[PDB]
RNA sequence: GCGAAGCUACCAUCUGUGGGAUUAUGACUGAACGCCUCUAAGUCAGAAUCCCGCCCAGGCGGAACGAUACGGCAGCGCCGCGGAGCCUCGGUUGGCCUCGGAUAGCCGGUCCGGGGUCCGGUGCGGAGUGCCCUUCGUCCUGGGAAACGGGGCGCGGCCGGAAAGGCGGCCGCCCCCUCGCCCGUCACGCACCGCACGUUCGUGGGGAACCUGGCGCUAAACCAUUCGUAGACGACCUGCUUC
RNA sequence: GUUCAUAGCGACGUCGCUUUUUGAUCCUUCGAUGUCGGCUCUUCCUAUCAUUGUGAAGCAGAAUUCGCCAAGCGUUGGAUU
RNA sequence: CGAACGCCGGGUUAAGGCGCCCGAUGCCGACGCUCAUCAGACCCCAGAAAAGGUGUUGGUUGAUAUAGACAGCAGGACGGU
């Protein structure tokens, strides 16, 4: 016993149940805490991981060797078209947590959301949300429609907003939306609720919420690889050439008398397609897309303060395995969780 | 061994008005009001005398251990009477070697801010109890004045200063240095 | 606080045991935990009793520490302990309780008719009282 | 029927030995305000002991091990588990009668709440001995809803005072109806047989 | 020999995060023990520890919301019904609530919730008690208390309760009652001839069949196929309008 | 140990603990439990080598050493067998 | 440790026990000692001593205190020298 060359342990016992997740639009496990001071603002978005480019950067960091010089970095591009706000959900602080009090949707819900609810759009007769639209219309049905908002002011303590990405402004094949919930961190519950009622069915921009060099965390779902073996999953060490029955195994799974394989023993868990939240990735840039014909069609993107050139968003020949950016892109630092064409948050 | 009652005599001066609503003693005098919670001991506090103000502390059975408290209660009442007719004042002279200690008090006597303590560039900011104030003693070399009504909250505030100034990882027999309490006096001095 | 003390010359009620429901007069404390008691008036033999066995009262007496039976009786007959007790409300609360314990079947019937009619007179008169309460005080 | 017990200052075990017996017999007991249940002993020994319970897990998989609950309603439910024959269909139906709620649900706001005098801190401890609160213990170890309870419990206590002050008004009405008479004829019977 | 896409290297690059109770310790106040004390009650500072965040997985755990089956008969929700046979049984008045104290708390009460005041007390403005209560039905039949009525197929409005609420509270009209109670005259009702499971919750629960009125609803999954952000097989993400 | 019994050691004596050496015993296994070492990997113990926070010196600073809450994290690269 | 056995009904008990598992202390039982940041908890029986504690709670053999001591506060220590 007492291994005689003690080592740090392979893999993560914190990231242990390495399961392919039951969603790959990565949900938010914990939003930031709301706060009575600061004005009403959202906290979350969606994107689609387009590709990656370099950035040559002037660096002002006093006290480093890097200062006043020029640095090449690895930099991703996340296309974030504008969200459409649809719904409003209330949450009650109980001794079991946040109980979903009720939901209030808007009326003229776009068909990309109605394509979210079904499974076969071609088979179905589109009949979701017909008699709910009637609740807005019926004028004696209004009184118990806005009695919701009276309760929603009163008992609901956290209000989260349902919104989806538009799909008709993307190069993606799917043409289905992704619904979300976005907690609003405003002041009192009334102005959180009234700002939300003020801006239902509106194309909420990306740039209104985020800001440049706000250091911002990415939740996304990793690449998918499938049921791969131990030394490629856990990065344990290859057995040598001479070993019968192979090289990529683990030599000792347990001791004798704990007569049970422990849950720490490095074993072939499925690599990738898990859920991750990478923290602290600085936004560099947010750039708009393709204004109307005053200037007859401006591209003028990646046109920074030292170039002044007609350059595109996408590389010459387009991003590999994405397509073509024609929306507001959030240009992030470093390698970001997920494949190309993966929905981020 | 279950001795019968032992008692204490607390005579009260005319400066104050005392009032107990249970075992919650309210003492209200010239330097403000004060009240401390004696509500955890099983000791009967009653008062007697028209304007002559005699306060008896009483415990009937108890132990050697339980008859010990009946004087601590008697002595903590005492210091409120000093602390409400007079107040407490702590004089803290700042002992130092070569390296000069500069002290200001930040905002209205709450925060105490210590700079250039023994070449620590670390700003040493210690905040004070609710109900106590700080001052620097004028016409006097680097001695500090803290005043209040309660001997806990005053001396807690003095203690938070003299332990934030501690010479670490060096010999304490050299470096005898920091802010240190000198004299435990009253606000209305020597009276 | 502690309005009544155990005392040489305090009459004391008895709660549990052989000598229940009667009064003793505490002569003196034996030791901490029982005390010599004696009720000449209550026909209780001069003997000891534990402190948790008894039950303090609100009367006192004036007889000497460690006195004999006749000298308690002279304190007893002047004070009229037997008459002055029974017109107190905790003496009432015993007596009205022994009525309840000694009810018969016919007496629960006469209560039940008088428990109905007495409650119903109040029940409509409370309605009539709150009628005049809510009608006048709504202006 | 429904032994809606309070939780103000019972001791854990002394209440537990009474509930376990009274739930093996069929009487449904619902223990409410489970946060304020005391434990006799030190404030430090108990969070020393219950922490020492948290080490008690299974090496090879802690998922299949001693499920350490943290909420004080569940601390008491697992205490009653120890006192029943839980692995038999004699106790397995018994725990399904015992329901426990840390804090007070809306059906049991308003039904009157019994109190075991035999299991109280007032009776069962020499008062100089120290004591610890199971709600205090549970927030300090894991459970995160002490603040959320404290909001809701003030919400009903404020709501309770406005009612008792209003009900005490009602009781003043009937004793003014007492003082009005033509009832002593009926009260001759009532006084001679237990007023 | 160079080689795209694809997988990859600490051999490329990026990211790796704070709070609460405290131990060891140092004190503050202060008896024991006139003085002294970090401790006996009271308190304060305190960490790679411990616990929770943050992060991963989500229970024989739970919410909120969507839409819910035409075509020809059909099928489907509710709302009010009587009939009907089958099962899983457990119960035999309900209680619609101050907080909290213990070396203590309760009630009534001008003045400015408090001060003052007053009764209660081994708790009687009592959960050893309080309430619907023992009421078998009804007729004759007189006196109290009673003028509110009192039930309901009634309908309509309103707010009151979100911690697991559908439970509660008020009036307006709507047909009748003054027997909706107590004391008392009066006489019948099966009076089944000594005897067992009688009395209630209960017009319980679940299930499939059927007449009968009144209103509304006219879908969605899975496969097949296509994709391949995913794949051992499954699973999943996706396309599929008659443009 | 300049002086200093006890900061650091401690003769003569004595009281314990431990199961990583061994010894002693033969209770289990002879119709078999595959009995050295290395390699690979996991968890745990604390009687703590370094780290976090402290206490003490014959601790001025420097380096050290003596104890404390303490297993969270570490304890390598090779020639010879 | 009780106790030695055909099949059973009633009664009573032994060793043992009577918070809850689990039949019985749901007795207004008794006089007490002890608080543990490693409690303690019943014959063989399943974890430990020498040493020590101004933690208490007893007990013995002593000395000083009503020609007022132990403590504190107050004071003095001068003279040939
Ligand atoms: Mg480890
Ligand atoms: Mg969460
Ligand atoms: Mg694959
Ligand atoms: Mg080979
Ligand atoms: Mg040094
Ligand atoms: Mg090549
Ligand atoms: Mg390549
Ligand atoms: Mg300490
Ligand atoms: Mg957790
Ligand atoms: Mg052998
Ligand atoms: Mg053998
Ligand atoms: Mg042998
Ligand atoms: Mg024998
Ligand atoms: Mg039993
Ligand atoms: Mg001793």
């Amino acid at each position: 016993s007492h291994r005689k060359f003690s080592a740090p342990r392979h893999g993560s016992l914190g990231f242990l149940p390495r399961k392919r997740s039951s969603r790959h639009r990565g949900k938010v496990k914990s939003f930031p805490k709301d706060d009575p001071s600061k004005p009403v603002h959202l906290t979350a978005f969606l994107g689609y991981k387009a590709g990656m480019t370099h950035i040559v950067r002037e660096v002002d960091r006093p006290g480093s060797k890097v200062n006043k010089k020029e640095v090449v970095e690895a930099v991703t591009i996340v296309e974030t078209p504008p969200m459409v706000v649809v719904g409003i959900v209330g949450y009650v602080e109980t001794p079991r947590g946040l109980r979903t009090f009720k939901t209030v949707f808007a009326e003229h819900i776009s068909d990309e959301c109605k394509r979210r609810f079904y499974k076969n759009w071609h088979k179905s007769k589109k009949k979701a949300f017909t008699k709910y639209c009637k609740k807005w219309q019926d004028e004696d049905g209004k009184k118990q429609l806005e009695k919701d908002f009276s309760s929603m002011k009163k008992y609901c303590q956290v209000i989260r907003v349902i919104a989806h990405t538009q799909m008709r402004l993307l190069p993606l094949r799917q043409k289905k939306a992704h619904l979300m919930e976005i907690q609003v961190n405003g002041g009192t519950v009334a102005e959180k609720l009234d700002w939300a009622r003020e801006r239902l069915e509106q194309q909420v921009p990306v740039n209104q919420v985020f800001g440049q060099d706000e250091m911002i965390d990415v939740i996304g779902v990793t690449k998918g690889k499938g049921y791969k073996g131990v030394t490629s999953r856990w990065h344990t060490k290859k057995l040598p050439r001479k070993t019968h029955r192979g090289l990529r195994k683990v030599a000792c799974i347990g001791a004798w008398h704990p007569a049970r394989v422990a849950f720490s023993v490095a074993r072939a868990g499925q690599k990738g397609y898990h859920h991750r939240t990478e923290i602290n990735k600085k936004i560099y840039k947010i750039g708009q897309g393709y204004l109307i014909k005053d200037g007859k069609l401006i591209k003028n993107n990646a046109s920074t303060d030292y170039d002044l050139s007609d350059k595109s968003i996408n590389p010459l020949g387009g991003f590999v395995h994405y397509g073509e950016v024609t929306n507001d892109f959030v240009m992030l630092k470093g390698c970001v969780v997920g494949t190309k064409k993966r929905v981020l948050t | 061994m279950k001795t019968i009652l032992s008692n204490q005599t607390v005579d009260i001066p005319e400066n104050v008005d005392i009032t107990l609503k249970g075992r919650t003693v309210i003492v209200k005098g010239p330097r403000g009001t004060l009240r401390r919670d004696f509500n955890h001991i099983n000791v009967e506090l009653s008062l007697l005398g028209k304007k002559k103000k005699r306060l008896r502390v009483d415990k009937w059975w108890g132990n050697r251990k339980e008859l010990a408290t009946v004087r601590t209660i008697c002595s903590h009442v005492q210091n409120m009477i000093k602390g409400v007719t007079l107040g407490f004042r702590y004089k803290m002279r700042s002992v130092y070697a070569h390296f000069p200690i500069n002290v200001v008090i930040q905002e209205n006597g709450s925060l105490v801010e210590i700079r250039n303590f023994l070449g620590e560039k670390y700003i040493r900011r210690v905040r004070m109890r609710p109900g106590v104030a700080c001052s620097v003693s004028q016409a006097q070399k680097d001695e500090l004045i803290l005043e209040g009504n309660d001997i806990e909250l005053v001396s807690n505030s003095a203690a938070l200063i003299q332990q934030a100034t501690t010479v670490k990882n060096k010999d304490i027999r050299k470096f005898l240095d920091g802010i240190y309490v000198s004299e435990k006096g009253t606000v209305q001095q020597a009276d | 606080v502690f309005r009544r003390f155990v005392e040489v010359g305090r009459v004391a009620y008895v709660s549990f045991g052989p000598h229940a429901g009667k009064l003793v007069a505490i002569v003196d404390v034996i030791d901490q935990n029982r005390a010599l008691v004696d009720g000449p008036c209550t026909q209780v033999r001069r003997q000891a009793m534990p402190f948790k066995c008894m039950q303090l009262t609100d009367f006192i007496l004036k007889f000497p520490h460690s006195a004999h039976q006749k000298y308690v009786r002279q304190a007893w007959q002047k004070a009229d302990i037997n008459t002055k007790w029974a017109a107190t409300r905790w003496a009432k609360k015993i007596e009205a309780r022994e009525r309840k314990a000694k009810m018969t079947d016919f007496d629960r019937f006469k209560v039940m008719k008088a428990k109905k009619m007495r409650n119903r007179i109040i029940k409509n008169e409370v309605k009539k009282l709150q009628k005049a309460a809510l009608l006048k005080a709504s202006p | 029927q429904v032994l809606v017990l309070d939780g103000r200052g019972h001791l854990l075990g002394r209440l537990a030995a009474i509930v376990a017996k009274q739930v093996l017999l069929g009487r449904k007991v619902v223990v409410v305000r489970c946060e304020g249940i005391n434990i006799s002993g030190n404030f430090y020994r108990n969070k020393l002991k219950y922490l020492a319970f948290l080490r008690k897990r299974m090496n090879t998989n802690p998922s299949r091990g001693p499920y350490h609950f943290r909420a004080p309603s569940r601390i008491f439910w697992r205490t009653v588990r120890g006192m029943l024959p839980h692995k038999t269909k004699r106790g397995q139906a018994a725990l399904d009668r015992l329901k426990v709620f840390d804090g007070i649900p809306p059906p049991y706001d308003k039904k009157k709440r019994m109190v075991v005098p035999a299991a109280l801190k007032v009776v069962r401890l020499k008062p100089t001995r120290k004591f610890a609160y199971l709600g205090r213990l549970a927030h300090e170890v894991g459970w995160k809803y002490q603040a959320v309870t404290a909001t809701l419990e003030e919400k009903r206590k404020e709501k309770a005072k406005i009612h008792y002050r209003k009900k005490k008004q009602l009781m003043r009405l009937r004793k003014q109806a007492e003082k009005n008479v033509e009832k002593k004829i009926d009260k001759y019977t009532e006084v001679l047989k237990t007023h």
